[PDB]
RNA sequence: GUUUGGAGAGUUUGAUCCUGGCUCAGGACGAACGCUGGCGGCGUGCUUAACACAUGCAAGUCGAACGGAAAGGCCCUUUCGGGGGUACUCGAGUGGCGAACGGGUGAGUAACACGUGGGUGAUCUGCCCUGCACUUUGGGAUAAGCCUGGGAAACUGGGUCUAAUACCGAAUACACCCUGCUGGUCGCAUGGCCUGGUAGGGGAAAGCUUUUGCGGUGUGGGAUGGGCCCGCGGCCUAUCAGCUUGUUGGUGGGGUGAUGGCCUACCAAGGCGACGACGGGUAGCCGGCCUGAGAGGGUGACCGGCCACACUGGGACUGAGAUACGGCCCAGACUCCUACGGGAGGCAGCAGUGGGGAAUAUUGCACAAUGGGCGCAAGCCUGAUGCAGCGACGCCGCGUGAGGGAUGACGGCCUUCGGGUUGUAAACCUCUUUCAGCACAGACGAAGCGCAAGUGACGGUAUGUGCAGAAGAAGGACCGGCCAACUACGUGCCAGCAGCCGCGGUAAUACGUAGGGUCCGAGCGUUGUCCGGAAUUACUGGGCGUAAAGAGCUCGUA
């Protein structure tokens, strides 16, 4: 069966995962049919991106998600949408963008002067 | 590693001021040792080599790290000599020296290494840390009243502060508006000889 | 002989070989009988045994002993032989 | 269009110019060796014997298929020796699925093996997804159990007995498979398509569960994984010129999922070769890597993709799928057991042992994370994997202190006996404790998992906050010219040095030591190996009157 898996990238103690469509038999770090997303658990909130157009196609043809990929598809709303259930908007959290560096430079200029 | 041996003998061999406040250099501007007076045969290689030695023993960078700096400078789109100089100028121990909070680049290194500075609110004790545009460098609370740093506050004036740096507060807060262009950088060295040395 | 599942599979592979061998033999006897009928020249007997052999080929493909395409090839060859002879 | 990119030096002569080889300075490594050695991050580690392998692990799982009841549990019961029931549960066994993946190695292979681009009107595809139809009806066994036989063991026979989603017969299917006739249409010749129309014959199934409920059969389409064919591309060797008779082609049969001498009978006499056939040697191939201004040269460790093999050689079986590493059968070599009749093994899985060698690690800890197998699921399994241990083996980062300190100590070493060097160096005087040390806090990786409410192997690790005190932390090579860095003493063609030219013959900047110096630094040197320099195989980019080089001269085939 063709499945949607996490493949491990990154270095020791820094697991970064790509969301890939691959045959069940293929080894984890093996050739993938498509990369449809990425998942970085070490972040807060863990980084999640999914190409929803491709996720819908692959679930349509019958790709079977793995357990963690199924959790991610529910957060993104791609699972609920594919099935017809509600919640398609999803509950995806995004990291608050840190203050821009230029603005903090202006802040320091004003503060001291 | 670091070079921790005598500092004057290096400036004496190279015939130029590295610390620039050194009385023992001006007293004996000839190279060190028994034969330091004797006539040395000229060669282009010795000239190129000594310009490299002036660079790396001014900033306190080992040859391994300095050669990586060269490759980056040559890779960068500008002219290699300007890129190399401003990369070494971006070093945090150098920025601290240019700001005035230290007496010597050796003193600047020790301070940064011992954990007295913060960059954009995060502690950095890496002397080779390269500052970028709009970096803000601050002093931790414990080291603000620290006796040599107190000296540094009321010893402002030893050297001039370059335009890309700016000390804005009595907290001794350093701002970097940009990386220095070659004109901004003022160093007793001919950079074109080092580019030629590594093209050998 | 080392792993439990393999030891069990030794027994089960043998059971299946016997089942398949028996069926294949039956098919082979049936095809042989038809061939002899066609070489004897007896259109009536040959036609009767074509139909029974053909159905036997189809049933062997249902048990998974031969591939459906192999059954089609055999059936086709027999029927062509009866039409030509 | 277009700048991002090319350095040379020594050595033939009394001297010179040229030609030309040799040698050196650079970079690289799955390295080894010598001296030396503080810490951390991230990688990496049998290159040799595809040599032989002690020991433990590396593939199981399903009671929601089944008879059952050895272990638990619960319920009777007791005399307390045991004896029943239940089926929550579960040993052994039947049955299903997995075991063909994942992991290893590079022996073989000069080949459609691999790379890249096509072809299939010549094909298969379990589990997964999504349409349609269905899931009717009977039957006979057997493992396990119990009795008993043979055997030293491995194992094995007979009787009696039981079940199923195990096995087997029939009906139905008319989507599907085979054959005959026949219509339209698209091409690329066989042909393909219209599930074309039509006649005749034929092809299946299985139940369980009471819960997020899981299944079974045929058939249409999809997705995935393949099979087979072809163009083009990447080694040395004619001191290897002919090779081939299933060999080249055809027809009738056989065979396969499929095309095809794939096989076979007959018939024709072809097919491949200086655009190197057939031989010999070597070698897994590639993305890439190293070097190089580029072109090129060399190379294929790790990581990733294909291929090949699994003690050696041969063979098939089961299955959707098999080089079937931890399957089977036979033969051989080797090891082991035996009652001498006969049996049993296979680390090129992980770890480890012996051996070979200059040289390459622990008989760790977890399934917490990611991937995989089975299960409705809870879960179980996983030496895949995530991590830990060991080796400066590599890359990168940091420390071994900072400021001040004199006409400049002692001591060492030169000397023109004036001194000069070491050297701001040291001593001393203050200043900061990074990394190590001693305390106290303490993770992220888990919008995970179980929803029963507990759950991180790494780990009380990383990282924060305190304390004490410069406190514990520098070596290696070189110093004639290339090529940065010079003097004294000791032996005097000796002992020795050396990459090349060359240095040692009682005044050596080349030998050995010392002082001083230079280049690098937790490394520094040496050896081996490849590229560069080498325009020294020259496509970019060279030559042939006399330096190496015009065939003795013609004619003429490709
Ligand atoms: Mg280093
Ligand atoms: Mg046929
Ligand atoms: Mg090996
Ligand atoms: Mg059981
Ligand atoms: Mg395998
Ligand atoms: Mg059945
Ligand atoms: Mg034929
Ligand atoms: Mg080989
Ligand atoms: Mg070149
Ligand atoms: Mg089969
Ligand atoms: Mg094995
Ligand atoms: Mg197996
Ligand atoms: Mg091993
Ligand atoms: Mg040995
Ligand atoms: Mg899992
Ligand atoms: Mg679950
Ligand atoms: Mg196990
Ligand atoms: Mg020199
Ligand atoms: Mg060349
Ligand atoms: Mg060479
Ligand atoms: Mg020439
Ligand atoms: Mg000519
Ligand atoms: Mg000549
Ligand atoms: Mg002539």
């Amino acid at each position: 069966a063709v499945k949607i898996k996490l493949t491990r990238l990154g270095k020791i103690r820094n697991p970064q995962y790509r969301i890939i469509v691959a045959d069940a038999r293929t080894r984890r770090d093996g050739r993938a049919i498509e990369v449809i997303g990425r998942y970085h658990p070490k972040e807060e909130p863990s980084l999640i991106q999914i190409d929803s157009e491709r996720a819908q196609y692959w679930l349509g043809v019958g790709a079977q998600p793995t357990e963690p990929v199924l959790a991610l598809l529910k957060i993104t709303g791609d699972w609920q949408k594919f099935k017809g259930l509600p919640g398609a908007e999803g509950t995806l959290k995004v990291k608050e963008p840190k203050p821009s560096k230029l603005d903090l430079f202006n802040a320091a200029l004003a503060e001291a002067e | 590693a670091r070079y921790t041996g005598p500092a004057t003998r290096k400036s004496r061999r190279l015939g130029v001021d590295l610390v620039g406040g050194d009385q023992s250099f001006e007293k004996r501007p000839y190279p060190p040792g028994q034969h330091g007076r004797a006539r040395i045969k000229e060669s282009e290689y010795r000239q190129q080599l000594q310009e490299k030695q002036k660079a790396r023993f001014s900033y306190g960078v080992m040859e391994k790290q300095f050669r990586r700096y060269y490759e980056e400078a040559n890779r960068q789109p500008g002219k290699t000599g300007d890129n190399l100089l401003r990369i070494l100028e971006s070093r945090l121990d150098n920025v601290v020296y240019r700001a005035g909070l230290a007496r010597t680049r050796r003193m600047a290194r020790q301070l940064v290494s011992h954990g007295h500075f913060l960059v954009n609110g995060v502690k950095v004790d890496i002397p080779s840390y390269r500052v970028s545009q709009y970096d803000i460098i601050d002093v931790k609370e414990k080291s603000l009243n620290t006796l040599p740093f107190q000296i540094a506050r009321e010893t402002a004036g030893e050297r001039p502060i370059p335009s890309w740096l700016q000390v804005v507060g009595e907290r001794q807060r350093i701002l970097v508006h940009q990386l220095p262009e070659r004109a901004q950088i003022d160093v007793p060295l001919t950079e074109q000889l080092i580019v030629e040395l590594y093209s050998k | 002989a080392n792993i439990k599942s393999q030891i069990k599979r030794i027994r089960t592979n043998e059971r299946r070989r016997l089942r398949n061998q028996s069926v294949k033999s039956s098919l082979r006897t049936a095809i042989r009988g038809f061939r002899e009928a066609v070489d004897a020249g007896d259109k009536d007997k040959a036609s009767e045994l074509l139909h029974a052999t053909s159905r036997k080929l189809d049933k062997a493909a249902s048990k998974g002993v031969i591939h459906p395409n192999q059954a089609a090839n055999k059936k086709s060859a027999l029927a062509l032989a009866l039409n030509k002879l």
